C-alpha cells in the first residue's frame, strides 16, 4: 500500500514541466483572446476563452500539489488554501470537459446542420451556454469544496490536504458516500460530455467526407487532413482523459473486487502519473485549438471582378 | 433596349446578357441567353467556356474546421461558345442575334436551358450582425478561358455575372381560402365553430390580407382573444429536410365572443419587412447584390412532383387563434407574389441611396399637330432611371414615360421616351391642343431624386390633401394625405413642393415595406414624413418652417414594388409661410 520508491523523485518534476507548458499555453490563449477578440468575432471563440480560463485555473493550483507530494504528501499551506485549491482543480476538470463538449456541439451545429445555424442567435446562445456551464460546474464541484479538510498526522506531525468524508459519511455510510459521489462525478465529468462530443464529431466526420467526396486529388486530401484532425481531437481527449477516470471507477470496482495485494499499489503508483496525463489536453489546447485556428497565428505574426455595365442594343 | 454587360479583369472576355431575370413558368423556364466577346490574339489556341451555374449556400461563412465549405452545386451546365461546335445546331434567338450583328464577328453566342423543377433565387436574412455571405440559392453564369474543361480556372479571364430565376403571379385567381375548426370541449353540449376566411388566394406583395372570423361560441368557455398571424414557411430541402416558420405580421385583437354568443369581424394584417428585419433566418428574393429585397414570394410547383427538390420554397400561411378560457387555431394558405411586370424587375432600391437634370428648350411655342422634341441632360448616368411628367396649369403633374421609353396605361401614343447615353428625350408627334402644360423629368435613380426645371410647352385611387394655411413664419403644420384605393405597404408616398413659379423639388418620401424615410438636404431635419394605415394617411410634420417653403405641396404616390414613378397625386395644399 505504500507508494513507489521513485515516485516523489518525479512527481514534482512533472508537475513542473506541467505548470511551464500549460501556462505558456493557456495564459498566451487567454491573451490573444483578449488581444483578438473584437478581430475575430467569432462565436464560438467564447468556449475557446472559457476552456483556456479553465486550463488556466486548472495549471495555477498545480504548485501547491507538486510540494505537497514533496514532503512525503505533506501541505505546508493554509486549510481554505487546502479547500481552494482542489475546489479549483475539480471546478476547471469539469468546467475543461463541458466546453471541449460545447466547442463539439458547436461545430456539429455549424457543420451538420448548418442552415439552423444562423437562425440561432450564437452570440447569446453560447453565452447562455457557458453560463450554464460555469455555475453547473460550481455546482458539482460544491461537496468536492465541503468535504475537503486538511490534518492525517496520524501521530506523524504531517498536515495534508484531502477530501474528508467523515464529516458527512457516517461509519457505514463511507464507502456508500464514496462509491456515490465518485460515481457522479466520474459520469458527469467524462461520460456524458465524451458521448456528446463522440456523436458530434462523428457525425461531423460523416458529413465532411461526404461533402469532399467530389472532385478528386486535392478535395480527398483535404479530406484526409479534416478526418485526421479530428482523429487527432478525439484521439488526444481519450488519451488524455481515460486514465484518469478510469483508475476512479477501477478504484469504486477494487472497493469490492478487493484487488489482493498489487493491482491496487499499481493504482496508487500510477494514479499521480494518470494526473500527469490528464494534464496532457490542457497542456496541447493552444495547438489544437488555438494554433488550429488561422486567427491565433495572424496574431503570432488581375482579381478585380470589374463591374457590371449596361449596353444600348439598337434595333 | 439595353443590355448588360461585364468583361473580364484582363479585359479579353465580355458576357452580355439581356436580363437579369428568368421567368420559371411551372412547365419550362426561361433560357438563359446571351454572347460572349473573344478576342483571338489572346486565345492562342485556347477555349471559351460559359457555365450555368445553380449554387446553393446553405452554410454561412466556410473553412470552420479548415476546409469545409457549405456551398452546394444544384445544376451545373457547361457550353463551349468559341470555337463554335458544330454539332450544336441551336437556333439564335433575336437577342443573341442583334448581340452578334452589333458586335463584329468574334462575339459567340451560349444558351442554357434551365430545367423545370429547381428552386427560385432567395436569400435567407443575414441577420443584424453576420457579414460575409447569405445562406441561400444564387444563379451564375461564368465565362472563362481554358484549354480544358478541368484546368484550373484563373480568376484573371473569367467573368461571373449573378442572374435570378423567379416566378410571377398566375393570372387566374384561385379558390377563396376558408377554412374551419369546430372544436369541443369537456361540456359536450355544441361546440366552438371558427369560420376564418381570407378574400383571395393570389395576395401580392405589401398588400392586406383581409380574415373574416365568424366565431360561434355554443360552448360555456369563452374567448379572451383572436391572435392573427401571417408565417412564412421556409422548407429547406439540403440533406435534411426542414420547415422553418418565420412569423412575418400579427395582430393579437381582444375581441371576445360571450358564451352560446356569435362574432364576424374581419380582420387585416399586411407582411412587410420593416417590422421583420430583425428576424434571422428570413427568406427574401434573391439578390444580385448585398441590396434591399422584399419577403419571398411564393414558389409555384407542378402537383405532385415535389422529389425533395434541393434548395428553399416559400409558402406563406395566415394562422388564426381563438384563445378560449386550448387554443383553436386555423390556417389558410395563400401565395403572397409579385404580379408579372412589363419591364423587368430593378435589383438595386430604385432611388438608390444628387444628379442635376439639365432640361431644355426651358421656352417652346409650337402649332397644333407638329412634332416637338425636349432633351434633359443628366449630370450622372442615370441608367434608363427617367420619368417624364406633365402638369397642366393649376393642377397635379401626371406619370407620362417611366423607364425612359415606356408609356403609361392611358396616355395618347403620340408621346414617345428615347435615351440617347445621358439624353432623355421626349417626342410629341402630333402637338392636339391637349397638350399646354409643363413637362417635367425625373431621374429615380439615385436619392435625391432630381426634377427638372420643367419645359413650358405652348399650344401656340385618389388622393387627398389637407393642411395649408397662410400662418407660422416660423412654427408647425401637419399636412395630412389621406390615400383611398392604396396600401402604404405597397406603395411609397413621396411629398414633392413645388414654389411658386417654380420646378418640383423632393421634400420626402416614406416607403412603409422597407421602412425608410428620405429627406431633402433642405429638410433633413425640420421635416419629418410618418403615413400611419389606420387610414392609410400620409403626414408631413413640418417644424421650423422659413420662408423658402412656400410652396404648394403635393403627395405622389410611387409602386413601393419595380418603382415607375409618381403615378398617382393629390390636388396639392398651399403652405404660404409669411409674416
Ligand atoms: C492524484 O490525485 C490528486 C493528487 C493531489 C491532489 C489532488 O486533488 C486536487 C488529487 N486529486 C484527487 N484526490 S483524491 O480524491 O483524494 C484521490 C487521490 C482518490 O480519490 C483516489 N485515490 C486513488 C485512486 C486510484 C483514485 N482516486 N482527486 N482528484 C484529483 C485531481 C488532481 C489533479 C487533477 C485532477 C483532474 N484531479
Ligand atoms: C453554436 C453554439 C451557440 C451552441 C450553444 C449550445 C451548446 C454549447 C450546448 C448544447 C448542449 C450542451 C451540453 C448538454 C449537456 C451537458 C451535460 C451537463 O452536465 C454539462 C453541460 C453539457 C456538457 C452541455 C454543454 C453545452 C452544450 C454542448
Amino acid at each position: 500500500y505504500t507508494d513507489w520508491k521513485s515516485s516523489g523523485a518525479l512527481i514534482p518534476a512533472i508537475y513542473m514541466l506541467v505548470f511551464l507548458l500549460g501556462t505558456t499555453g493557456n495564459g498566451l490563449v487567454l491573451w490573444t483572446v483578449f488581444r483578438s477578440s473584437r478581430e475575430k468575432r467569432r462565436s464560438a471563440d467564447i468556449f475557446i476563452a472559457s476552456l483556456a480560463v479553465a486550463d488556466l485555473t486548472f495549471v495555477v493550483t498545480l504548485p501547491l500539489w507538486a510540494t505537497y507530494t514533496y514532503r512525503d504528501y505533506d501541505w505546508p499551506f493554509g486549510t481554505f488554501a487546502c479547500k481552494l485549491s482542489s475546489y479549483l482543480i475539480f471546478v476547471n476538470m469539469y468546467a475543461s470537459v463541458f466546453c471541449l463538449t460545447g466547442l463539439s456541439f458547436d461545430r456539429y451545429l455549424a457543420i451538420v446542420r448548418p442552415v439552423a445555424n444562423a437562425r440561432l442567435r450564437l452570440r447569446v446562445s453560447g453565452a447562455v451556454a457557458t453560463a450554464v456551464l460555469w455555475v453547473l460546474a460550481a455546482l458539482l464541484a460544491m461537496p468536492v469544496m465541503v468535504l475537503r479538510t486538511t490534518g492525517d498526522l496520524e501521530n506523524t506531525t504531517k498536515v495534508q490536504c484531502y477530501m474528508d468524508y467523515s464529516m458527512v459519511a457516517t461509519v457505514s455510510s463511507e464507502w456508500a458516500w464514496e462509491v456515490g459521489l465518485g460515481v457522479s462525478s466520474t459520469t458527469v465529468g467524462f461520460v456524458v460530455p465524451f458521448t456528446i462530443m463522440l456523436t458530434c464529431y462523428f457525425f461531423i466526420a460523416q458529413t465532411i467526407a461526404g461533402h469532399f467526396r467530389k472532385e478528386r486529388i486535392e478535395g480527398l486530401r483535404k479530406r484526409r487532413r479534416l478526418l485526421s484532425i479530428i482523429v487527432v481531437l478525439v484521439v488526444t481527449f481519450a488519451l488524455c482523459w481515460m486514465p484518469y477516470h478510469l483508475v476512479k471507477t477501477l478504484y469504486m470496482l477494487g472497493s469490492l473486487l478487493h484487488w489482493p495485494c498489487d493491482f491496487d499499489l499499481f493504482l496508487m503508483n500510477i494514479f499521480p502519473y494518470c494526473t500527469c496525463i490528464s494534464y496532457v489536453n490542457s497542456c496541447l489546447n493552444p495547438f489544437l485549438y488555438a494554433f488550429f485556428d488561422p486567427r491565433f497565428r495572424q496574431a503570432c505574426t488581375q482579381d478585380e471582378s470589374c463591374t457590371t455595365a449596361s449596353s444600348s442594343l439598337a434595333k | 433596349t439595353r443590355v448588360f454587360k461585364k468583361a473580364s479583369p484582363n479585359g479579353k472576355l465580355t458576357v452580355y446578357l439581356g436580363k437579369r431575370d428568368f421567368v420559371d413558368h411551372i412547365d419550362l423556364v426561361e433560357p438563359v441567353d446571351g454572347v460572349v466577346l473573344v478576342d483571338p490574339e489572346y486565345l492562342k489556341e485556347r477555349r471559351v467556356y460559359v457555365t450555368l451555374t445553380a449554387a446553393f449556400r446553405y452554410g454561412r461563412e466556410d473553412l470552420d474546421v479548415l476546409g469545409l465549405t457549405f456551398r452546394k452545386d444544384l445544376f451545373v451546365a457547361n457550353v463551349q461558345s468559341f470555337p463554335p461546335a458544330p454539332e450544336d445546331k441551336k437556333p439564335l434567338t433575336r437577342l443573341q442575334e442583334r448581340l452578334i450583328k452589333k458586335l463584329g464577328e468574334h462575339a459567340y453566342p451560349f444558351t442554357f436551358e434551365i430545367p423545370p423543377n429547381l428552386p427560385s433565387s432567395v436569400t435567407l436574412q443575414p441577420g443584424p450582425e453576420d457579414t460575409g455571405k447569405a445562406i441561400g440559392v444564387d444563379y451564375e453564369v461564368k465565362a472563362f478561358v481554358a484549354e480544358n474543361l478541368e484546368e484550373k480556372i484563373h480568376k484573371r479571364n473569367s467573368v461571373r455575372l449573378v442572374i435570378e430565376k423567379v416566378q410571377y403571379a398566375p393570372e387566374r385567381p384561385g379558390p377563396q381560402p376558408t377554412a374551419e375548426t369546430t372544436r369541443q370541449f369537456l361540456m359536450s353540449d355544441k361546440p366552438l365553430h371558427l369560420e376564418a376566411s381570407l378574400d383571395k388566394e393570389i395576395y401580392y406583395h405589401g398588400e392586406p390580407i383581409s380574415v373574416n372570423v365568424h366565431v360561434t361560441n355554443n360552448t360555456n368557455k369563452t374567448v379572451k382573444k383572436i391572435k392573427i398571424s401571417v408565417r412564412q414557411y421556409a422548407d429547406i430541402v439540403l440533406f435534411n429536410t426542414a420547415q422553418y416558420k418565420v412569423p412575418v405580421a400579427m395582430e393579437e385583437a381582444d375581441d371576445t365572443v360571450a358564451p352560446s354568443s356569435t362574432f364576424s369581424k374581419v380582420y387585416t394584417l399586411t407582411p412587410f419587412l420593416a417590422n421583420n428585419r430583425e428576424k434571422r433566418g428570413l427568406a427574401l428574393d434573391g439578390k444580385l447584390k448585398h441590396e434591399d429585397t422584399n419577403l419571398a414570394s411564393s414558389t409555384l410547383l407542378r402537383e405532385g412532383a415535389n422529389r425533395e427538390i434541393l434548395g428553399i420554397i416559400v409558402s406563406y400561411k395566415v394562422k388564426v387563434k381563438l384563445v378560449v378560457s386550448s387554443d383553436v387555431a386555423v390556417e389558410l394558405p395563400f401565395t403572397l407574389m409579385h404580379p408579372k411586370p412589363k419591364e423587368e424587375p430593378p435589383h438595386r432600391e430604385v432611388p438608390e441611396h444628387d444628379i442635376q437634370m439639365t432640361q431644355s428648350p426651358s421656352s417652346l411655342s409650337a402649332s397644333v399637330g407638329d412634332r416637338v422634341t425636349i432633351t434633359c441632360r443628366a449630370s450622372q448616368s442615370v441608367s434608363s432611371a427617367v420619368a417624364w411628367y406633365q402638369q397642366k396649369p393649376g393642377k397635379a403633374p401626371k406619370l407620362l414615360i417611366y423607364s425612359a421609353s415606356s408609356l403609361y396605361s392611358g396616355v395618347p401614343s403620340r408621346f414617345s421616351g428615347s435615351r440617347s447615353g445621358t439624353d432623355f428625350t421626349l417626342t410629341i408627334s402630333s402637338l392636339q391642343p391637349e397638350d399646354f402644360a409643363t413637362y417635367y423629368c425625373q431621374q429615380y435613380k439615385y436619392v435625391p431624386v432630381t426634377f427638372g426645371q420643367g419645359t413650358k410647352v405652348e399650344i401656340k385611387v385618389q388622393l387627398v390633401e389637407s393642411g395649408g394655411g397662410l400662418v407660422q413664419p416660423g412654427g408647425s403644420l401637419r399636412l395630412s394625405c389621406a390615400a383611398s384605393g392604396f396600401n402604404v405597404y405597397s406603395s411609397s408616398i413621396h411629398w414633392v413642393r413645388q414654389a411658386p413659379g417654380k420646378g418640383l423639388e423632393w421634400v420626402a418620401s416614406i416607403s412603409s415595406y422597407y421602412g425608410y424615410t428620405y429627406y431633402a438636404d433642405s429638410v433633413k431635419g425640420r421635416f419629418t414624413i410618418s403615413a400611419d394605415t389606420s387610414k392609410n394617411t400620409a403626414y408631413l410634420q413640418m417644424n421650423s418652417l422659413r420662408a423658402e417653403d412656400t410652396a404648394v405641396y403635393y403627395c405622389a404616390r410611387s409602386r413601393q414594388f419595380w418603382y415607375s414613378g409618381l403615378d398617382y397625386w393629390g390636388q396639392g395644399t398651399l403652405v404660404t409661410v409669411s409674416s
